[PDB]
RNA sequence: UUACUUAUUCAAUGAAGCGGAGCUGGAAUUCAUUUUCCACGUUCUAGCAUUCAAGGUCCCAUUCGGGGCUGAUCCGGGUUG
RNA sequence: UUGUGACGGCCCGUGAAAAUCCACAGGAAGGAAUAGUUUUCAUGCCAGGUCGUACUGAUAACCGCAGCAGGUCUCCAAGGU
RNA sequence: AUGGGGAAGCUCCGUUUCAAAGGCCUGAUUUUAUGCAGGCCACCAUCGAAAGGGAAUCCGGUUAAGAUUCCGGAACCUGGA
């Protein structure tokens, strides 16, 4: 204590050496750093007609969690299962000569999107979903508009990623259930109520609403004092 | 030559004094000089500003 | 015909500038955080001669706001300035001649020097000896100042644009005759390969629009349209007028 | 999620793993032998008069040389060849193209008696 | 004659402080519903200004001494014009 | 004659570089008692590779068809008048 | 050269530019490697002078012809616990 002083440094424009702040701000990122964050910006300012933009409004946290619990009970059969199943039925048309339906129907989510796309063209998918992550759009862009002709549920989820983890992959661009069992078709009728609610319904507005058009900080603090500035009389 | 200067003892390339082999003698006289002048104005320029803003 | 020399002056071969005794260029401060929210104090350590520059260069050290490192810069000496002053750069530094205020912290009538023509492109006015700019006067809405140039015209530029205050030193310097092909020689060798000058008129018609004749004459008008092309543009380019003129420059 | 401190506003490639090769195969399969060899360095001695006069008179050797051969080399060839310790190595290149030695011995060996060990008087 | 910025275009920087946020006190038209700037220690001197920063706050199983906050405000990640 | 030194003229001409080598504020890292510091003080150990190197350089060794009165850069420089 | 951008192309520009552009000390230095919160950071390829800059050798002797290079003597510099 008797040895010990106090130097405050003094953080004036010309006085001393200035600490180490946090540059972040400030980083000169890389081109392709660069260009992903402006291509989202570009994105966002740009008037982006009703097609797009019916995306991103992706279904709420809590129905998209009982979703993807749901299609996780009925999920695809992993290698090793399949293995197991093909020797199985191996073994019974060796030694009972079975005509191969020995092993039980399957109860599987559907993927693949030309797979899941002519399913809602025959009419055979109960709940289809469609991630908002796809680099070209113009893959799904349409598929809203087929589950409305078709009078399939349809709803928009978060995370192409989250389907590929659901039908053992990396990404898979849609889901999609044709048929349940009695177990859940009641939690998938309860289901179907909710993003029905949220999508097949309000469909024509969700077609005449156009999206977009949102400026950058800066620019809406500039509207906000021209506005402030104009109104104040 | 420079690189002679390598080869040769430490003393022969500075002086006993404070910045010895860099700086003059009278140099280091008038930078001690005007070092310690200008604190000392830095310290009366500080407790007048202070003092006149306490009056004030 | 030929390609004329003017023409060639521009494949810059033998026409580059002699740029070996140069000192740096001459720009200001970068305009960082200091020099637009307060001031920065640097040290003239000295005034140099900069070949093929009439006007003394400056070197100033400044020390770096963010890093324990002294940064040095090459200003354009104005007169008075001496080696072991301050100079103060910024919007809060003081009228004083040898600082870099903006021009929106000028008031009117200050004369200014090496002032950026736009914001932060570190000095590009009145920078010849002698030279100056004149403070007109300002427009704070959609901040402008209206500044007289050396050759005087008006020029409204950003109040945000610096300058340093005074006049360039080394005014007065084409008050002496050179009184020698020697002095020319001497002058040119460190700017440029650009003397002596032949005469078009003593060429040939290969060599020049005015070569040729059994006279040394033009031939046709020396004023030449601005529309006329390279190896055309050889005379008085775009001339209002020609002749001896009973005038002042009036700015 | 945050983000990190960066203090500085450079970005800098970030120091990824570097892994060691593990070929598949060998490149060549068989390491090649000694290329300069002491058999190789050493061609033969030269038996000019003028040479003769230096291994009489000065303790020195001289020896056709392998052009690709330096001092160091030579130095090890002669002694891994004749058994002497060899005090210094002087080198050309003769006007014909050839490399030429004069490598002076040490006072314990004498160049007559190697010179008559080689076989050349 | 104009407004927007996001295309395109022009410059600078090691892309460092951009756009909006407040203790105690000041200019103090404010009819107790805060609109804008400063004390945020830079101007007589050819000095010095760098070790996650000194100081300040609670603890460490103690032998190189430290850890978080703060010093150095927060929000938006549009480097800035 | 050459080198060096202190000077004095000249310029709108003021006669740039880089490698490399030293030095200067800092004490970050150590110890006090058969040792802890010094390889910028003396002494002692070892090594220094590669390529050029001969000769002419000119009224005969270069170029000009040649052993051509031509052309071709430079250093040293005795005595008398 | 590169990064980039032209050009049908041979190639042209550009030389730090609208680029994620690298290297020396102890801890790690063996039930486990040069893997690691171990540090400083940020020259901004390369080529270009046998007259520019630059680490260091002299004397005497020796050959038919080489010598500041060989020999004798006497030194110096650079790099290595």
């Amino acid at each position: 204590n008797p040895l010990t002083h106090s130097t405050p440094k003094n953080f004036g424009i010309g006085q001393a050496v200035q600490p180490k702040r946090n540059l972040s701000r400030y980083v000169k990122w890389p081109e392709y750093v660069r260009v992903q964050r402006q291509k989202k910006i570009l994105s966002i300012r740009l008037k982006v007609p009703p097609t797009i933009a019916q995306f991103q409004y992706t279904l709420d946290r809590n129905t998209a969690a009982e979703t993807f619990k749901l299609f996780n009970k009925y999920r695809p059969e992993t290698a090793a299962e399949k293995k197991e199943r093909l020797t199985k039925e191996a073994a019974a048309v060796a030694e009972g000569k079975s005509k191969q339906d020995a092993s039980p129907k399957p109860y599987a989510v559907k993927y693949g999107l030309n797979h899941v796309v002519a399913l809602i063209e025959n009419k055979k998918a109960k709940l289809v979903l469609i991630a908002n992550d796809v680099d070209p759009i113009e893959l799904v862009v349409f598929l809203p508009a087929l589950c409305k002709k078709m009078g399939v549920p349809y709803a928009i989820v978060k995370g192409k990623a989250r389907l590929g983890t659901l039908v053992n992959q990396k990404t898979s661009a849609v889901a999609a259930l044709t048929e349940v069992r009695a177990e859940d078709e009641a939690a998938l009728a309860k289901l179907v109520s909710t993003i029905d609610a949220n999508f097949a319904d309000k469909y024509d507005e969700v077609k005449k609403h156009w999206g977009g058009g949102i400026l950058g900080n800066k620019a809406q603090a500039k509207m906000d004092k021209r506005a402030k500035n104009s109104d104040s009389a | 030559r420079p690189r002679q200067y390598a080869t040769v003892s430490k003393t022969h390339k500075t002086v006993s004094r404070a910045y010895g082999g860099s700086r003059c003698a009278n140099c280091v006289k008038e930078r001690i000089i005007r070092a310690f002048l200008i604190e000392e104005q830095k310290i009366v320029k500080k407790v007048v500003k202070e003092q006149t803003e306490a009056a004030k | 015909g030929r390609v004329i020399r003017n023409q060639r002056k521009g494949a810059g071969s033998i026409f580059t500038s002699h740029t070996r005794l140069r000192q740096g260029a001459a720009k200001l401060r970068t305009l960082d955080y200091a020099e637009r929210h307060g001031y920065i104090r640097g040290i003239v350590k000295q005034i140099v001669h900069d070949s093929g520059r009439g006007a003394p260069l400056a070197k100033v050290v400044f020390r770096d706001p963010y890093k324990y490192r002294l940064r040095e810069e090459i200003f354009i000496a104005n007169e008075g300035v001496h080696t072991g002053q301050f100079i103060y750069a910024g919007k809060k530094a003081s009228l004083n001649v040898g600082n870099v205020l903006p021009l929106g912290s000028v008031p009117e009538g200050t004369i200014v020097s090496n002032v950026e023509e736009k914001p932060g492109d570190r000095g590009a006015l009145a920078r010849a000896s002698g030279n100056y700019v004149i403070i007109i006067g300002h427009n704070p809405d959609e901040n402008k100042t209206r500044v007289r140039l050396p050759s005087g015209a008006k020029k409204v530029i950003s109040s945000d644009a610096r300058g340093v205050i005074g006049v360039i030193a080394g005014g007065g310097r084409v008050d002496k005759p050179l009184l020698k092909a020697g002095r020319a020689f001497h002058k040119y060798r460190l700017k440029r390969n650009s003397w002596p000058k032949t005469r078009g008129v003593a060429m040939n018609p290969v060599d020049h629009p005015h070569g040729g004749g059994n006279h040394q004459h033009i031939g046709k008008a020396s004023t030449i349209s601005r529309g006329a092309v390279s190896g055309q543009k050889a005379g008085l380019i775009a001339a209002r007028r020609t002749g001896l003129l009973r005038g002042s420059q009036k700015t | 999620k945050a983000l990190k401190v960066r203090t500085s506003a450079t970005f800098r490639l970030p120091k990824t793993l570097k892994l060691a090769r593990a070929p598949k195969y060998a490149s060549k399969a068989v390491p090649h032998y000694n290329r300069l060899d002491s058999y190789k360095v050493i061609e033969q001695p030269i038996t000019s008069e003028t040479a003769m006069k230096k291994v009489e008179d000065g303790n020195i050797l001289v020896f056709q040389v392998s052009m690709k051969a330096n001092k160091y080399q030579i130095k090890k060839a002669v002694k891994e060849l004749y058994e002497v310790d060899v005090l210094k190595v002087n080198t050309l290149v003769r006007p014909n193209g050839t490399k030429k030695a004069y490598v002076r011995l040490t006072a314990d060996y004498d160049a007559l008696d190697i010179a008559n060990r080689i076989g050349y008087i």
